[PDB]
């Protein structure tokens, strides 16, 4: 089995950060992605990184999020600035190993 | 025929060192296949799985999430 | 002893072709790697490319299924 | 650019096929797939196969529509069996080479 | 055209390496034997020089 | 890169007129000198035998005469 670990919760009126680390199967990573969950609602992708580190997102955050990787430490990062109180949701990083998916605990990001 | 007999005797002893000296490089660089390419074959299989699941995950994500969604937004009717 | 050079002439000759023959296989194995080393450069890209704009469709296709999904909550509830 | 000069459909009530031929690149086949669409709406896929014999289907075309490969000719076989009334639609095959996607015609299948 | 210049570079170097390999082994041992054959033949070159005196003393 | 493979070709052609030729020019040296000593060995053997045998031919008088 493989494991994940989330992080990055916080509130403001604006400075914020998120992180999702892993302790095992380090860098053995093909496509892995990021999600957000609206309370009591469904779940969907928000941002992704891959083997070559190509950049592409969901349309809601074009010009809003910047995402970057470290191959070694296994903790991908995202740039959250200029927030709008309507972006709040429940976030949970994603990763697929050997073709099988693996979710983690899950956290939320709120601004209000 | 002492110097002629001795000459061939020391003559052969170097070409038999080349016999090892040319099967030394051969033994090494031949091992450069048995592990370098054989694992290089595995990473293709490892990367191969992700093209099996992004199709499976989007199999539900493209059809089912649109067989009913655009049905639900038939409020125009 | 008189003929003993004749026998030792052939080892001075046979070891020469073992030098001649063996280097030929060393000639071949070099391009048996280099030409393949050009094949496993295109395969990764041609395989990784067909993924690098597959996530760009796994997401933008959900853009219609999230930017328009915010409307159902106005009337369903 | 490929020339997926697809054909095979029909307009009847008993046993049909969707065969998308080739023009170049005999099994230069990375991810390649099919799409359908119902009039007044946008597009959608039906079944997708990948060069590794792995095949998966959307829920609807299960048990009735079958997709299979034939590398000896580079002509993906998507058999149309047990044509139910809903199966009326407009179809078109697909492929992706060099990254730049390519498309063709497809045809209109109407069975009631 | 990159493949054109390359096509010769493995082609030429292999021909180059062949003449680096062949000439080096061609010259070396034949040089070693030549100096010995000089030593082999010039030491008993005095052998006639010694005996020509030995012939003339008694004759 | 392709031009630095182009740069090599001239220098590669410089190396053959260089060490490549030095080896070739040395080849003519050995075989020329080899034939000098090789042919001499026959001649030096020819010069030895006439007086090595004459040694036996002429000395034989040392013992036969002493009978007198």
């Amino acid at each position: 089995e493989v494991q994940l670990q989330e992080s990055g919760g916080g509130l403001v009126y604006d400075s914020l950060r998120l992180s999702c680390a892993s302790s095992r199967s380090i860098d053995g990573i093909n496509i892995m992605r990021w999600y957000r969950q609206a309370p009591g609602k469904q779940r969907g992708m928000v941002a992704v990184v891959t083997g070559w580190g190509s950049t592409n997102y969901v349309d809601s955050v074009k010009g809003r999020f910047i995402i970057s990787r470290d191959s070694a430490k296994d903790t991908v990062y995202l740039q959250m600035n200029n927030l709008k109180p309507e972006d709040t949701a429940v976030y949970s990083c994603n990763a697929i190993y050997r073709g099988s998916e693996y979710w983690g605990q899950g956290t939320q990001v709120t601004v209000s | 025929l002492a110097k002629s007999a001795v000459a061939q005797e020391k003559a052969l002893k170097r070409a038999e060192e080349r016999a090892q000296q040319l099967r030394a490089r051969l033994d090494a660089m031949q091992e450069a296949q048995d592990q370098v390419r054989r694992d290089h074959e595995a990473k293709i299989a490892e990367l191969q799985a992700t093209i099996e699941r992004l199709t499976s995950e989007a199999a539900l994500a493209e059809g089912a999430l649109e067989a009913a969604r655009r049905d639900r937004s038939r409020l125009q009717m």
